[PDB]
């Protein structure tokens, strides 16, 4: 009784940190297959923020009077 | 594809101004004086629309 009363642990206090450990990897583990399945669908269709490769910029195109009449 | 329209030669045919080159550069300031009050009705509207088979009235 002093041995387990000195040095060790309850078991509420290792059972309720097993159960909150359970939740925390859970949280991870969701997320990261998730993540997966948004990163092949954004791959594939790319209509998310992340891959896009740049465009031209339009701001230099610059419409204006030229010289020939037919451009 | 969409074919194009032209018009035909019922409309294309005005009688030329069939002087050379040389008495046209030289009649050049006079001819900016009297008329080419209506040519740029002609011209902007060249500009405006890049069409020509639209302007040649």
């Amino acid at each position: 009784r002093w041995i387990a009363r000195t040095f060790f642990d309850a078991p509420e206090k290792n059972y309720e940190r097993t159960m909150a450990i359970l939740q925390i990897e859970s949280e991870k583990a969701e997320l990261r297959l998730k993540e997966l399945e948004v990163r092949r669908l954004m791959r594939a269709k790319g209509d998310g923020p992340w891959f896009q490769y740049p465009t031209i910029d339009k701001a230099l195109i610059d419409h204006s009077p030229k010289a020939t009449p037919d451009n | 594809p969409g074919i194009v329209e032209l018009p035909s030669l019922e409309d294309l045919k005005v009688q030329e101004v069939k002087v050379s080159s040389s008495v046209l550069k030289a009649a050049a300031h006079h001819y900016g004086a009297q008329c080419d009050k209506p040519n740029k009705e002609f011209m902007l509207c060249r500009w405006e629309e890049k069409d020509p088979r639209r302007c040649l009235e």
